[PDB]
């Protein structure tokens, strides 16, 4: 399990474009994974964390949303 | 319009008699001048059902639901 | 019966409002906000959120119609609140899931102009 | 025999009704529906907080209209706060004058 | 004498108690002392919250430990969390058994 | 008649928290475990900062905990600090710190 | 009683430099110091409207410690050493 390597170069170039980037080193493909990662762990531990206090094996959109707002990364479209 | 325990002293006070006081009785001399919403008869039974534990109104003789009620509280 | 009327409206209505007076008032009571909840604070709170709601629509419902769409999308609703300096503000730290963002190439990487 | 969902409720119904008031024409997809609700119940519960908090600091039991328009002013951006309140003042004058 | 000044309440023996048993040689200054009793509050307030929503999320009309506990773990750091759940832990469970 | 604290090996005040719980507006009931782990919870946290601080006390060779003390503890540790992150001590400072760069060439 | 003056200039050249002594800063433009007397005008701005309404919500005509407190914990901006 090294799925990390699955934020391929080109997805990852796709996202800087859309962030108005123009050209892009060779280091920041490994670099935005690790911050990718990081994130995900942060919003995933505190999702989870909803879902084994609501006694749950499936992880639900609601976890989802309200880790990301109690991250500050407030969430529409999932059921705010 | 009054209160629903300024209505259920009107009626066994003005006249005193049938059944000691009952609750056709009342209900017949409370509509006169209340004048009458649906829920008379619904907040005329809870009126009684809160009267009669505290010991404004005190009952002579019944059983569950159904019987007979007075105003002055029993040995008072 | 000489007039004891029972009658029946709805405190939207009264108020001259879509939004929920009483769900609204309901979900103040329910929702550990305080112990008592006045009479006017869900027909002030309800209209609020019937304008700002109202505001935003307008807003999509524009954008859609310069597309070419009578349906409003997450991306009229994007476009709507980032193009407006104040809802933009409101909206500030929230993402609107498949909204997208502003077109916007900073200058110094666009190419002299010919 | 099927009949398992929930009952969970949404705006979508008020959304829509304010929506043929401003654009009768046009509509709205399901997951624009969906960030709609979840806006009204962030600023729900936004104005709400701030205004539970006005009371507790003020050592009161009631959240009134006096909160709501306090915690607007303080809780959304000057041109918008004003016709909130604005907008407020005028549903709550309404109500009073009705019943 | 005139009226005496009305209660303020503090957690400022509760912090000094503390402070006795960690550093007995040690004391504390009064813009010290606020700040600890800021620090408190603060963090009451962040865990009560917490569970607050827990219990709120759930369909839950109780906050109970098990609220308080949750919102330890989304609220603390690593070895923070850790040792809050610990002496929560041990206290309710020798509370329980000195009934 | 026993406190509750003691029930529970406690400083801090279980009845207080259980009130200010109650009287908060975080929920409609209260459970009797809460007040007790809350209480012990921040009990924890106010021990370990009094540990620090007043470790950078005894280093300033200075009996009593000031701000700074306070500001030093939690600055220097990386987990108070997290928990901390948006807050800012009053007359405490800021941890001795200049970028490398701004420093002369050293030999 | 008096309408106040133009105090910004107050927040002198020296306490600018001081200031952005304490944050590590070795070498100042010239151009900082007026541009840091905007952003410090805008800071206090922004909190002090929020203080003021609290205070005015309050029905009171002194602005008080736990005002600028609830403001600034508002602001994100969470002050330690002055109550609550
Ligand atoms: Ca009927
Ligand atoms: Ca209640
Ligand atoms: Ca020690």
């Amino acid at each position: 399990r090294d799925n990390i390597q699955g934020i391929t170069k080109p997805a990852i170039r796709r996202l800087a474009r859309r962030g108005g980037v123009k050209r892009i080193s060779g280091l920041i493909y490994e670099e935005t994974r690790g911050v990718l990662k990081v994130f995900l762990e942060n919003v995933i531990r505190d999702a989870v964390t909803y879902t084994e206090h609501a006694k749950r094996k499936t992880v639900t959109a609601m976890d989802v949303v309200y880790a990301l707002k109690r991250q500050g990364r407030t969430l529409y479209g999932f059921g705010g | 319009h009054p209160k629903y325990s300024d209505m259920i002293v009107a009626a066994i006070q003005a006249e005193k008699n049938r059944a000691g006081s009952s609750r056709q009785s009342i209900q017949k001399y409370i509509k006169s001048h209340y004048k009458v919403g649906e829920n008379a008869d619904s907040q005329i039974k809870l009126s009684i059902k809160r009267l009669v534990t505290t010991g404004v109104l005190k009952q002579t003789k019944g059983v569950g639901a159904s019987g007979s009620f007075r105003l002055a509280k029993s040995d008072e | 019966g000489g007039k004891a009327r029972a009658k029946a409206k709805t405190r939207s209505s009264r108020a001259g409002l879509q939004f929920p007076v009483g769900r609204v008032h309901r979900l103040l009571r329910k929702g550990n906000y305080s112990e008592r909840v006045g009479a006017g604070a869900p027909v002030y709170l309800a209209a609020v959120l019937e304008y700002l709601t109202a505001e935003i629509l307008e807003l999509a419902g524009n954008a859609a119609r310069d597309n070419k769409k009578t349906r409003i999308i997450p991306r009229h609703l994007q476009l709507a609140i980032r193009n407006d300096e104040e809802l933009n503000k409101l909206l500030g730290r929230v993402t609107i899931a498949q909204g997208g963002v502003l077109p916007n190439i900073q200058a110094v990487l666009l190419p002299k102009k010919t | 025999k099927k009949r398992k969902r929930s009952r969970k409720e949404s705006y979508s119904i008020y959304v829509y009704k304010v929506l043929k008031q401003v654009h009768p024409d046009t509509g709205i997809s399901s997951k624009a529906m969906g960030i709609m609700n979840s806006f009204v119940n962030d600023i729900f519960e936004r104005i709400a907080g701030e205004a539970s908090r006005l009371a507790h600091y003020n050592k009161r039991s009631t959240i009134t209209s006096r909160e709501i328009q306090t915690a607007v002013r303080l809780l959304l951006p000057g041109e918008l706060a004003k016709h909130a309140v604005s907008e407020g003042t005028k549903a709550v004058t309404k109500y009073t004058s009705a019943k």
